[PDB]
């Protein structure tokens, strides 16, 4: 159970914004442009 | 890796009303401003270079190089004209006597402003007067809301008539006038507010549509939101007001599409181990997987 | 004309219980077989909820104060309930949005209305036939009109226990009135039945008003035409607070039941693990807060 | 509001939103008189 729920968890901390505006990386891809997305795919992973 | 591009936008075959809200023959007085739907329409913009000129264009919540490419819901225009002075205040988090009893906008503003100067129309020689703001009020408008009455003001918060000494008129005439200087001179503005990848859309940028391609690795593009995945035929049942599907990770694992309506899930085109056995580069450069 | 009707038993302003009623769906993202944890406006779970009737003597149409957003629900079986409107000033001097069925269509005005004082639908017992009747006295400054498809709604006093529970969440924000709404078939007699039904979005009014207070419209059943009289209905009123719920998608993607975290330490203990159903023994929760 | 309209106006260390709320230690005003193209000098990191 804990071996399942360690991977679970990780699998679900996904949905987790880290101060960036979306979780969602196409989200994010598909209305910032290159400068704009970097700052918030950069937090996002830092935060996974 | 993927190979071929999907790009699914719905029926449209209009051109968003640009004509009617950027070249319309009157404006509203910002503290009566009006706002006007727009659906089912394209919004090729470009249209727009010939015909206008914007000093201001400030767009939030999306770069204005991904406008082309997306789609666009709950669009709505409020318009109305200011000062040359009073443009600044058309923003997030602003202060002044246009967003505190004018027009307020949310600090989650998402959309576009564009301004632009209306000197040779909106101002005369004598003095055109015509448009109007609140400059007294027992308290700031809210977001996007509106406040048209016209009753006697006074400072203590009281009934009021208007000839007594602490009686004013709550609403002030701008005074635009050919002669005048940039910061009064008539401006208008046009807000273009909607949201972007959660609900369905019928306001679409100008691209072109292609078939269908299911069962293979493709790079999709569904109303704006775009990404790699393998298409499949759904079981999931959507309701009339939902156009995307979230799993657990946020992911978006199904969507409908706009043109057959059809409920199809999205999956990863990447998956399974890989392993490599070498016996040393040393010793060989073969290996077994 | 405007009529008033005279020798009206002051509302009781009775108090019930909301149960687990009031939850809507919080976006238009489907989701299924899914725990969400989401902080919005809802009811909190056995909120007070305060009734009005019409009945005998009693015709309950008062003002009654927004505040931040309401839950209104409605159980009649003679569609005495015909709309609302929505305000500040509730007259002629600031901007007001009128929502109601008129027997044939969805009605959806703002503009400066003279609001009536006693604002009602008029039916007939005698064949069922609605007269026509005054909402309000005029109207100048109208900024959004809204008329929905025909239809024919049925007319006519109905004997037996209430049978329809219509349900309705009413928010301001951003300039928009957000409507949600849903239907249950009953058979109380009186008071709120007990229940948990999700409401879905209908509506998404770009009004930009200023809303502190509503009044409800119903319909009067005058028995001879210069008396006024009434049949049976009722409504109840509940605010919305800013609470954290736990809500459940089923496999369709419905939501079928939820959790109001701030309800007792119970429901804190299972928001914080994600799951409805708790095993036995101890677990630390919040600490007291004040 | 009434007397003085103001081409540019910028807050640092604080929301302009903020500002009745709030009370202020040491205050002092500043004045003086420039070009056009030189207010945007009048700010931090500037060079001219
Ligand atoms: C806005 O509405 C007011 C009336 O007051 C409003 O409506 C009521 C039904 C209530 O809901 C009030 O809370 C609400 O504020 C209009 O003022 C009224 O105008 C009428 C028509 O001109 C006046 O009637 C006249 O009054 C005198 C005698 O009393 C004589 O001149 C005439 O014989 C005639 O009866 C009425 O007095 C006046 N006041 C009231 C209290 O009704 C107001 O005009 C309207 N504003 C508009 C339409 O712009
Ligand atoms: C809300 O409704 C009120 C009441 O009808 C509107 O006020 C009215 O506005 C009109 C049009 O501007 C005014 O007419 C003009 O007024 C002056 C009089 O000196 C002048 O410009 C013209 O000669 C003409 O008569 C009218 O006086 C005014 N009425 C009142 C009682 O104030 C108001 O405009 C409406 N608001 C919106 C946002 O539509
Ligand atoms: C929506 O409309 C209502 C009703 O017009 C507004 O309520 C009004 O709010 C103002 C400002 O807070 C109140 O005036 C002030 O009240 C106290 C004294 O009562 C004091 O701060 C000041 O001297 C001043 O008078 C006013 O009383 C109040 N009116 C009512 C009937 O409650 C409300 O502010 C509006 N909401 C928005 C978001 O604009
Ligand atoms: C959107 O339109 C398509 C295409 O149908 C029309 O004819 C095309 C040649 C072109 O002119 C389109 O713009 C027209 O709308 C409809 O697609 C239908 O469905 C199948 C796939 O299931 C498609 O391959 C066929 O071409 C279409 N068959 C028909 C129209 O009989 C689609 O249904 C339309 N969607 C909506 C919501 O109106
Ligand atoms: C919710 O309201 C009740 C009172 O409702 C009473 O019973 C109804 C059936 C109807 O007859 C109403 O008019 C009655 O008032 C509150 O219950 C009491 O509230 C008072 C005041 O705070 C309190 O001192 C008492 O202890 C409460 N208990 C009883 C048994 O009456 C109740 O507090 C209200 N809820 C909230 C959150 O305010
Ligand atoms: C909703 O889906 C169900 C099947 O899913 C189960 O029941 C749901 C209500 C929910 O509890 C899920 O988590 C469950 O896994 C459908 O149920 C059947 O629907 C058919 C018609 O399609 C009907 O004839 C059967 O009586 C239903 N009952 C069973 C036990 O299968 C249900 O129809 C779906 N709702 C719809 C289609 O509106
Ligand atoms: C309910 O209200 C609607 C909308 O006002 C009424 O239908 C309108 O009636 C007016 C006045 O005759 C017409 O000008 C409009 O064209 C109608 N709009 C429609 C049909 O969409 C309807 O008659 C009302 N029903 C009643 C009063 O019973
Ligand atoms: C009284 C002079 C000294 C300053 C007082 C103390 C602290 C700062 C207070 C206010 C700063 C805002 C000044 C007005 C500019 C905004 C008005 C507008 O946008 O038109
Ligand atoms: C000499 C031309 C090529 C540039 C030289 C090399 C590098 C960049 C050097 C300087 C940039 C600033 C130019 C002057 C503008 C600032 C002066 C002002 O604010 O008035
Ligand atoms: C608005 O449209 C008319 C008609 O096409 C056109 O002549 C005019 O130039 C447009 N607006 C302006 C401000 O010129
Ligand atoms: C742009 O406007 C000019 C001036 O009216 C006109 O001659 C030209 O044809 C227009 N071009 C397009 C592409 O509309
Ligand atoms: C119903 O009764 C009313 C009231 O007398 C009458 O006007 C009408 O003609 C009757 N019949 C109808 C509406 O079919
Ligand atoms: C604002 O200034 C105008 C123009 O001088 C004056 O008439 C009015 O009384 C002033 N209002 C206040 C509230 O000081």
């Amino acid at each position: 159970n804990q071996n399942a729920q360690a991977l679970n968890t990780l699998v679900k901390q996904l949905s987790s914004n880290f101060g960036a505006i979306s979780s969602v990386l196409n989200d994010i891809l598909s209305r910032l442009d290159k400068v704009e997305a970097e700052v918030q795919i950069d937090r996002l992973i830092t935060g996974r | 890796a993927p190979s071929k591009e999907v790009v699914r936008f719905p029926n449209i075959t209009n051109l968003c009303p640009f004509g009617e809200v950027f070249n319309a023959t009157t404006f509203p007085s910002v503290y009566a401003w009006e706002r006007k739907r727009i659906s089912n329409c394209v919004a090729d913009y470009s249209v727009l270079y010939n015909s206008t000129s914007f000093s201001t264009f400030k767009c939030y919540g999306v770069s204005a190089t991904k406008l082309n490419d997306l789609c666009f819901s709950n669009v709505y225009a409020d318009s109305f004209v200011v000062k040359g002075d009073d443009v600044r205040q058309i923003a997030p988090g602003q202060t002044g006597v246009i967003a505190d009893y004018n027009y307020k906008l949310p600090d989650d503003f998402t959309g576009c402003v564009l301004a632009w100067n209306t000197r040779n129309i909106d101002a005369t020689q004598t003095g055109n007067y015509n448009y109007k703001y609140r400059s007294l009020r027992h308290g700031k408008l809210r977001p996007f809301e509106r406040d048209i009455s016209n009753v006697p003001f006074s400072p203590d918060g009281k009934p009021c008539t208007p000839p007594a000494f602490n009686c004013y008129w709550p609403l002030n005439d701008y005074g635009f006038y050919i002669t005048n200087g940039i910061g009064y001179q008539p401006y208008r503005v046009v807000v273009l507010s909607f949201e972007l990848l959660n609900a369905p859309a019928t306001v679409c940028g100008p691209k072109l549509s292609t078939d269908l391609i299911k069962n293979q690795c493709v790079n999709f593009n569904f109303n704006g939101l775009t990404g790699t995945g393998v298409l499949t035929p759904s079981s999931k049942r959507f309701q009339p007001f939902q156009q995307f599907g979230r799993d657990v990770s946020d992911f978006t694992d199904s969507v409908r599409d706009p043109k057959t309506s059809e409920i199809l899930d999205i999956s990863p085109c990447s998956f399974g181990g890989v392993s490599v056995i070498t016996p040393g580069t040393n010793t060989s450069s073969e290996v077994a997987v | 004309k405007c009529l008033d009707f005279d020798d009206r038993t002051p509302p009781a302003n009775t108090q019930f219980l909301s149960s687990h009623r009031g939850v809507y769906y919080p976006d238009d993202i489907f989701r299924s077989n899914v725990l969400h944890l989401v902080q919005d406006h809802f009811l909190p779970f056995d909120s007070n909820v305060t009734r009005f009737i019409t009945f005998g003597l009693n015709f309950d149409n008062p003002i009654i104060p927004f505040k931040d957003g309401i839950y209104f629900a409605a159980t009649e079986k003679s569609n005495v309930i015909r709309g609302w409107v929505f305000g500040s000033t509730m007259n002629n001097k600031s901007q007001s949005v009128i929502i109601m069925n008129n027997s044939t269509n969805l009605v959806i005005r703002a503009c400066n209305f003279e609001l009536c004082d006693n604002p009602f639908f008029v039916v007939l017992k005698s064949n069922n036939t609605q007269i026509p009747s005054y909402i309000f006295n005029n109207a100048f400054n109208c900024t959004f009109e809204y008329v929905s498809k025909d239809f024919n709604l049925d007319l006519g006093e109905k004997p037996g226990n209430f049978k329809d529970l219509r349900e309705f969440v009413f928010r301001n924000k951003d300039g928009f009135l957000h409507v949600y709404s849903g239907y249950q078939p009953i058979s109380a007699a009186s008071g709120l039945p007990t229940g948990f039904n999700a409401l879905k979005p209908i509506f998404k009014l770009p009004l930009g008003i200023n809303i502190t207070n509503f009044r409800t419209l119903l319909t009067a059943f005058p028995p001879r035409p210069d008396y006024w009289g009434t049949s049976a209905a009722a409504y109840f009123v509940g605010y919305l607070k800013p609470t954290t719920f736990m809500l459940k998608y089923d496999e369709n993607g419905t939501i079928t039941d939820a959790v109001d975290c701030s309800q007792n330490p119970l429901a804190e203990l299972k928001c914080s693990v994600k799951s409805f159903e708790i095993d036995k023994g101890i677990y630390q929760t919040s600490n007291f807060r004040v």
